[PDB]
């Protein structure tokens, strides 16, 4: 991600962030309102140890 | 110090509670189960001592609580 | 003239004053700045004060009805002081503890010799650790072994408990926790320590009930703090825990709490070392 | 009945009371429940209290038809699919 | 000093950790007390995982109740007296020696 | 504005200018009487001054409220954003008919007097789930089906396009429509080519994200959704993959098993409740039609069910041109060695084929496909 | 698992010799070290166990040197630091 | 030297006025006006001086709003984006290809 200058952006569905996504955030979709506005951006998301 | 009323649906409890309210001379409140919780933390035991002192402060008072396993499980 | 002219201007200075944070300075002579009411202010600079003293996280002092920013104040804080030493030292020696050598080796590497011999840990270049924690069941050496290092350390020890930063008129919390750091900052090589985090640093918040909104602006201040500091500061901080599983991951980073300490039973070897030493 | 499933302990019992005094407020009018069979089946507390603050929004909705001068001018209708799942208690004579 | 543990909680943010941290004070003050403390399980039960708002509040008095009996500061002339009959939802570090 | 819709002669026809003639005059007539009294008796500007005063009575700082209650006699209980509410009045320059309770309403400064009503704000939520532009080709991409597409027609087309032939005897257009079947068989594109053709606003929402982490919350996302449906447009909304709301459990949610109970019936009272439903089309869509509640899916609410069998030999070599078709292909390769590639093969196979067997000649450096591409491209894909 | 869904799966395997070797060059820069270490032999010792431990053992070898007092690090640090770190992992 | 004395007499002279306030706008509106929020309020709807142009005030910035009438004044130099508030909570530990064993 960094090589290529893209915008990297990791979610883990915490609360800490959640005021900076949105106000209620009921789905999940809203943070490309977010993303598509940093169009070359990539997302990542790591499966948790409890897999 | 206290009875307590019970059985199947249908039987004459409610109706005992109001004959001995219309009979008796004394002050008489009425309270309910659900009346008592409420949302706020520390709100529903407020509301049970206010409950008792006004009833301590007119000597011969009474009270009837009904529905009483909606606080008591 | 201008000798007589340049004293006049002190007349704004007696009673009118109340204490707030410097913020901002958007150009010269004129700056943003919160004051402990609850609102932010542009206002204007007085010219005679010394500019080089408005650092970041400055305390000021402001005109109360022009409300001008006006003098600049000497460090100053609140809640725990300093640990005063004495009747603040609890005369609990090392020799009072047996049976720990392990946890007692790992504490005194990643505490006290950064604070001495700096030297060498920049020479070998082993990038001292900023924090520690501690975990475990209860009842096995925590609270002691903290009370030990307070008892033979040399520098400024701060204690705190995690349940006191909550306050009942909202924007104290932060306040307490930017001013501690403030203060181990600018007094000495400190130790700040804080006794179980649990109060503050959980998973899950509620952005409704009001109550989460402030433990979230605690959190996100200490974060914010925490990770302030430039690796030149000898200031460490011992936290200490119960319940490691209720915490939030994001806290765990490194540059934050580089060292896990885990005080578990002890089996056969111990049980005769403490009965020996308690006896 | 799906819109008596609030977020807050203490809601719905708040809720029909202020149906029912809003109802009471105008002189005689009439009151619709629909899909009954989610706001209330029986008491089966066993185990982990589970499902009960619903059961305390039924005994206020029991409580609010009976005892202490009833609604009077008020007329109830309800209506569902599977009635082998409700409370004895509610379907006795003088509610239902 | 006498007091039921389930009188000592109200809705505001610091009220609860407060009160009892004013009545260990006042306890220091005239060293020689005795606190008793009925229905330990109003405010002592576990500590949850997961668990509500609203409710991390009363564990956030009890682990400050923690801390001000054997914590930082040792206690001096002041005993406590506790009672409940059912001691199973006790947290486990209450119940420590 | 509807000033005269009697222009039915639409030819030169001395009836469209005598029509066309009688309402200019009138209007012409009309138009002379409002500016009689605008030259002959002004008295005032009457244009500029208004304005000016209204402002000079409107102050410069002017704060927002919330409705609560209003009384008859033009004035109303009104909320300020520190939680003290008052008991204002209510001016006769605010066109009081657009007043509802929730409405941002703003107030003077000095005596909180309602001046004016403020617009809204959009909604954090209405973007998420709107389609703004059509996503890809009409039916010319599908291939194979031929038959389905008849009914989706009947089902969304027709009635938008031609509300006449149901107008000559008297029916009403089908209800509901749902899409079952295998795996990886096209409805998903269908319903991608029905929200590119159609005209009408497109809604579409994952049936997985109807279970929410806290108590109440389903049910209020359902309301809402379908408020939003009827207060936009004529609107379609498409819910697929909805038996994932029971086939899968999560730890995350609050309530038990009872809570999507909850969210059932709250979705039957919205699809076929008792207030006016007006018009709104919904698809739905699924590949496990067995596990859904059988009260949900009653002739009433979902009035058609089409399935979506595999495809035959003549529908792959179909969807092997359609794949291929800007494709370089070399003259050595043949689709009739693929075909029986395997025994129930499916569309996304072909896809999937044609795009690792495109990477790996990228790879190469060759802009020309050969057959060895193919045979390590079908190992490399379904043999796993 | 659709194939029409992810569209390459990439795979990471444990490092082996030379892997292994590679990362301790790469992780034993940041250290002032002494000349002839042969790394080899430590990457032989090391049976495959991942990436991340061969990072642990080049940071807590330098623990040795300062135990000592020391400026400088011998390959007998590096030896110790891989005993005990694979010695100390079999437990949990 | 004169003109120092004399900025400096009417410097002291000028330090008793009132302060203004901060504020963050959230959409602008027709014939100079704009709609502000402050956080120990609500929100307000306003007027701009005749110094500053609607198309220079962009949504979700900072500004200066005086004190009796709530006019805008200036603009603040700006605010810190969401994205990296988020980004440095999570403290992803960034790297490059020269960190690649095998
Ligand atoms: N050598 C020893 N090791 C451990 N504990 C000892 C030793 N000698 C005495 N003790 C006793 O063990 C207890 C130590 O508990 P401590 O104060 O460290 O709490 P903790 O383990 O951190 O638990 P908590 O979660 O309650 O804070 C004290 O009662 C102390 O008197
Ligand atoms: N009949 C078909 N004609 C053309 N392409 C097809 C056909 N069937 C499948 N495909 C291809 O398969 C891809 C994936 O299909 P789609 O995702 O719409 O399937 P689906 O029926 O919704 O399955 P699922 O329920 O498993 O998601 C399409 O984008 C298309 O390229
Ligand atoms: N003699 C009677 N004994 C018992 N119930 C009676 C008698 N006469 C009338 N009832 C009816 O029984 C009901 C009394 O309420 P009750 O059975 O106490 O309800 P619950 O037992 O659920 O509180 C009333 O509807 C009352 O009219
Ligand atoms: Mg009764
Ligand atoms: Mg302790
Ligand atoms: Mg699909």
């Amino acid at each position: 991600a960094h090589h290529t200058d893209c915008t990297f952006i990791r979610v883990s569905g915490s609360e800490l962030v959640q005021k900076f996504i949105g106000e209620g955030a009921r789905m999940v979709r809203e943070l490309f309102v977010m993303a598509r506005e940093h169009a070359p951006s990539i997302i990542f998301m790591d499966e948790i140890d409890s897999i | 110090k206290g009875v307590l009323m019970y059985g199947p649906p249908g039987t004459g409890k409610t109706l005992l509670a109001r004959a001995c309210a219309a009979q008796t001379k004394a002050t008489f409140l009425k309270l309910a189960g659900p009346q008592l919780v409420q949302m706020f933390i520390g709100d529903g035991a407020k509301l049970v001592r206010d409950a008792f002192a006004l009833a301590k402060e007119k000597a011969p008072s009474i009270i009837f609580i009904d529905e009483l396993d909606a606080i008591g499980t | 003239e201008f000798l007589h002219a340049q004293e006049e201007v002190k007349r704004i200075q007696s009673i009118p004053l109340v204490i707030g944070q410097f913020l901002e300075a958007v150009d010269q002579n004129t700056a943003i700045v919160g004051s402990t009411t609850g609102s932010n202010y542009y206002v204007r600079i007085l010219s005679t004060i010394d500019r080089e003293l408005l650092k970041p996280n400055a305390s000021v002092a402001l005109h109360k009805h022009s409300n001008a920013l006006v003098d600049v104040l000497p460090p100053e804080a609140d809640s725990s002081i300093m640990m005063l030493t004495s009747d603040q030292k609890p005369d609990v020696m090392y020799a009072d503890i047996g049976g720990m050598d392990i946890q007692k080796q790992e504490v005194r590497e990643a505490v006290e010799l950064p604070l001495t011999h700096f030297e060498l840990y920049k020479q070998i270049g082993i990038d001292p650790p900023r924090g520690v924690l501690m975990y475990g069941p209860p009842g096995c050496g925590k609270t002691m072994l903290a009370k030990a290092v307070a008892h033979h350390t040399t520098a400024a020890f701060i204690r705190v408990v995690g349940s006191e930063f909550v306050q009942k008129y909202l924007g104290e919390g932060p306040r307490m926790v930017r001013d501690v750091f403030r203060l181990a900052k600018e007094n000495a090589p400190a130790i700040i320590f804080i006794d179980e985090i649990d109060a503050i640093a959980t998973k899950r918040f509620d952005a409704q009930t009001g109550a989460d909104r402030e433990v979230q602006r605690i959190l996100l201040e200490l974060l914010n703090q925490m990770d302030g500091f430039d690796q030149n500061v000898n200031v460490k901080v011992i936290m200490a825990t119960n319940r490691a599983d209720t915490l939030d991951p994001a806290l765990l980073r490194p540059g934050r709490l580089d060292r896990k300490i885990e005080f578990p039973l002890p089996d056969r070897r111990q049980k005769r070392l403490i009965f020996s030493t308690i006896t | 009945g799906s819109e008596l499933v609030q977020k807050y302990v203490g809601e719905g019992a708040r809720m029909v009371r202020e149906l029912f005094e809003m109802a009471r407020t105008k002189k005689a009018c009439l009151i619709f429940f629909d899909e009954i069979d989610a706001i209330g089946g029986a008491r089966f507390d066993d185990g982990a209290g589970g499902d009960n603050e619903v059961q305390r929004t039924m005994l206020e909705l029991i409580n609010q038809l009976d005892g202490f001068d009833p609604r009077g001018n008020i007329k109830v209708l309800m209506a569902t699919n599977r009635p082998d799942t409700l409370d004895p208690a509610l379907m006795r004579p003088g509610r239902l | 000093l006498k007091v039921v543990s389930s009188s000592i909680v109200d809705k505001y943010i610091g009220e609860s950790a407060r009160l009892i941290r004013e009545m260990f004070n006042y306890a220091r003050d005239h060293q020689p007390c005795i606190i008793f403390m009925d229905e330990i399980d109003a405010i002592g039960g576990r500590r949850f995982s997961e668990g509500t708002s609203a409710d991390r509040e009363i564990q956030r008095t009890l682990m400050e109740l923690l801390n001000q009996m054997d914590g930082f500061d040792t206690l001096h002339r002041v005993k406590m007296i506790m009672a409940t009959n059912r001691p199973d939802t006790l947290d486990p570090a209450l119940l420590r020696p | 504005a509807s000033k005269l819709p009697l222009v039915t002669p639409h030819t030169q026809c001395r009836l469209k200018l005598l029509k066309l003639e009688r309402i200019k005059d009138y209007l012409l007539m009309e138009e002379e009487f409002i500016r009689n009294q605008e030259q002959m008796k002004p008295l005032e500007e009457k244009q500029e001054e208004e304005r000016s005063k209204v402002d000079d009575l409107r102050g410069t700082p002017m704060s927002v409220g919330t409705l609560e209650e209003i009384i008859d006699d033009n004035h109303a209980i009104v909320s300020t954003s520190v939680g003290s509410e008052h008991y204002v009045s209510i001016l006769s320059f605010v066109d009081k008919d657009l007043l509802e309770p929730g409405c941002s309403v703003l107030l003077n400064h000095k005596v909180h007097a309602v001046i004016g009503v403020l617009m809204d704000d959009t909604d954090p939520l209405v973007t998420v789930m709107k389609v703004e532009k059509a996503p890809q080709e009409t039916y010319a991409d599908i291939g194979g089906l031929d038959n389905q597409i008849q009914e989706i027609k009947e089902s969304v087309e027709l009635p938008l396009t031609h509300p006449e032939y149901y107008e000559e005897m008297g029916i009403k257009p089908p209800k509901g429509v749902i899409l079952y079947g295998p795996p990886g068989t096209g409805k998903t594109l269908l319903a991608k080519a029905v929200a590119n053709q159609t005209s009408a606003t497109f809604l579409r929402v994952v049936g997985s994200e109807l279970i929410q982490k806290y108590l109440g919350d389903g049910p209020k996302l359902v309301r809402e959704l379908f408020r939003v449906a009827e207060e936009h447009a004529p609107s379609i909304v498409f819910i697929d993959e909805i038996d994932a709301i029971g086939t899968k459990r999560y730890d995350s949610n609050s309530g038990g098993e009872r809570e999507i109970q909850r969210t059932m019936l709250e979705l039957l009272n919205q699809l076929d409740g008792f207030d006016s439903r007006g018009d709104v089309k919904v698809i739905m869509a699924t590949n496990r039609i067995e596990t859904l509640d059988p009260a949900l899916i009653r002739p009433g609410r979902i009035d058609r069910k089409i399935e979506f069998p595999l495809p035959d030999e003549k529908t792959k070599k179909r969807i092997f041109q359609i794949h291929t078709s800007r494709m370089t292909l070399a003259d050595d390769v043949t689709l009739d060695d693929l075909i029986m590639a395997k025994d129930d093969l499916s569309g996304a196979d072909i896809k999937a084929i044609c795009t690792e067997a495109g990477l790996m000649a990228l790879r190469e450096r060759r802009m020309k496909v050969t057959n060895e591409d193919f045979k390590k491209s079908k190992e490399n894909v379904l043999y796993k | 698992l659709r194939p029409g869904r992810i569209d390459r799966k990439i795979e990471f395997p444990p490092p082996n010799e030379e892997a292994r070797l590679d990362i301790l060059k790469i992780h034993s820069r940041k250290m002032n070290l002494t000349r002839g270490i042969n790394l080899r032999k430590i990457a032989e010792l090391m049976p495959g166990a991942s990436g991340a431990e061969v990072k642990g053992v080049c940071t807590e070898a330098g623990m040795y040197a300062l135990r000592e007092r020391r400026v400088h690090v011998t390959q007998e640090d590096f030896e110790m630091a891989v005993a005990k770190v694979m010695q100390k992992d079999s437990e949990k | 030297l004169n003109a120092k004395v004399r900025l400096l007499r009417e410097e002291l002279q000028l330090l008793q006025e009132q302060g203004s306030y901060v504020g963050e706008v959230v959409r602008a509106m027709d014939k100079k006006k704009v709609l502000v929020k402050v956080h120990p309020e609500g929100k307000f709807v306003v007027d701009v001086d005749k110094n500053i142009d609607i198309n220079d005030v962009t949504p979700n910035c900072r500004v200066a709003l005086r004190n009796d009438s709530y006019t805008l004044h200036k603009i603040l130099p700006n605010k810190v984006d969401p994205l990296v508030s988020l980004m440095m909570v999570e403290k992803v530990p960034d790297s490059t290809y020269e960190m690649i064993g095998g």
